[PDB]
């Protein structure tokens, strides 16, 4: 633990700092420092580790699909060579957030909002290994990734309301993992307009602040069904 | 690759 | 040397790959490599070297300005330390292009265009150690600066057409220097003027290809010069 | 701050 000698609110006040200074691999570690002094995580703080971890994670996944795509145009060791290096430090993040999630995000979990939020991360983090897999455990992975998203669903469906912005989140990143990676396209469709009408039906019980924020969720799911009907 | 939404920062 | 047991062509082949990739921190680490190969750079290696480490330069420069600033208007430790830890990683990157160029890129360099360069290389590095400097050495490093920024002009005016994009480069950046770091405005305006002027009297030599690189650096001149008068 | 043109990537 690199920042075990650092007070949890400071590698919190930090992660806040280093996401101004756009400063995403940083923030990723502080937040790293601040799940391991081992409690639970506010909304705020769980917010701000997915954010340092997406950022990062998707600066290496876009320089995965460049590399990945001259490799595939020039099909000398380079190219393959530099395209591993990078998808290897990509499986070091997605396993370092997989580690964070089981030691021991989730098992303390016990709120929908908190639990669900992992299990949609921990799915998250699978469905990124999965982009990349081309070997004997692409199959366990993808199922990993489907197992994970499948809990945060049922729990999110019995405990949240259909605007719930978490709720949103995981139905719009399930989607897309039936898409394209389990070859599931109508099971994405469907999840996808399903998820959209079940939202609309509810806007009505919300504030205006919440209904910007579920909206705002629910135009995504729409730019998705766009491209796919 | 056409990318499609998902949640959150659009980092990639 | 991580970088000792790759050859010198694939790690140049890797830095071009890194560029697509976006991927700058491996880009300027394939470039070291290369360098300390110990051979002479070409033009296109110098240029890849150059766009590597102003990459990654930058991105702390802009964390650096935005961390400073908060530290400003704050005026507990953890703004400071975190502006003390990127300023840190800053300085050592500039250190390390330093390092480059006195071991031993800037000897070695006989030509007009590869000195000229590397010495507008070690301007620029000392200016942004400048740009962060707060105490006994700031003067020097100052000095640093324009010493080496100096040689380079004095080549480049014997040596260069005003047109040659190097030498427009060099006088661009020795006039911020001038205006910012020297609180030299008046020399900033000057220079910038002059550069501008003697350029603009020689653009009808150029073929179309030159003349556009020449024009290009010339209107950034003239951008500084809007701003300043 | 207001950054002034200086030459190569505007990487700040
Ligand atoms: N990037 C950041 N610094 C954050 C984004 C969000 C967020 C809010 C709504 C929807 C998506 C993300 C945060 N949650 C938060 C903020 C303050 C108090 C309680 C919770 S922190
Ligand atoms: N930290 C974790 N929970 C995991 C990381 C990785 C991994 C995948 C690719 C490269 C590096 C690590 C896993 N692979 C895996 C998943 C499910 C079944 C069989 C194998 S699980
Ligand atoms: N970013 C890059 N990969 C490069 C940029 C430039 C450059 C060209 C003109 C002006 C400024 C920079 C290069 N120089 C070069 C390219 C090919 C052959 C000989 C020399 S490489
Ligand atoms: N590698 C190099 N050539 C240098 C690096 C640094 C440096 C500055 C700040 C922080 C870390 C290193 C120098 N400082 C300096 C410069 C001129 C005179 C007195 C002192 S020289
Ligand atoms: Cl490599
Ligand atoms: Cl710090
Ligand atoms: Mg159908
Ligand atoms: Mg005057």
């Amino acid at each position: 633990g690199a920042m075990g000698s650092m007070e949890r609110a400071s590698l919190i006040q930090k992660a806040k700092l280093a996401e101004q200074a756009e400063r995403y691999e940083d923030m990723a570690a502080f937040m790293k420092g601040a799940v391991e002094k081992g409690e639970e995580l506010s909304c705020e703080e769980r917010n701000l580790l997915s954010v340092a971890y997406k950022n990062v994670v998707g600066g290496q996944r876009a320089a995965w699909r460049v590399l990945s795509s001259i490799e595939q145009k020039s099909n000398g060791p380079e190219v393959r060579e530099y395209r591993e290096k990078v998808e290897t430090e990509l499986q070091g993040v997605c396993d370092t957030v997989l580690g964070l999630l089981d030691s021991h995000l989730i098992k303390e979990a016990g709120d929908a909002e908190s639990r669900v939020f992992y299990l949609k991360m921990k799915g998250d983090y699978y469905r990124y290994l999965a982009e990349v897999a081309t070997g004997d455990d692409k199959k366990r992975i993808i199922d990993s990734a489907r197992s994970a998203y499948q809990e945060a669903m049922d729990i999110s469906k019995k405990e949240m309301p259909p605007t719930n912005p978490i709720r949103l989140g995981l139905a719009l990143n399930f989607s897309v993992f039936h898409y394209e990676i389990a070859n599931s396209p109508e099971e994405a469709i469907s999840l996808a307009k399903t998820t959209f009408d079940e939202a609309m039906a509810d806007l009505h019980t919300l504030s205006e602040d919440s209904y910007k924020d579920s909206t705002l969720i629910m135009q995504l799911l729409r730019d998705n069904l766009t491209l796919w009907t | 690759k056409l990318m499609f939404k998902t949640e959150g920062p659009d980092s990639d």
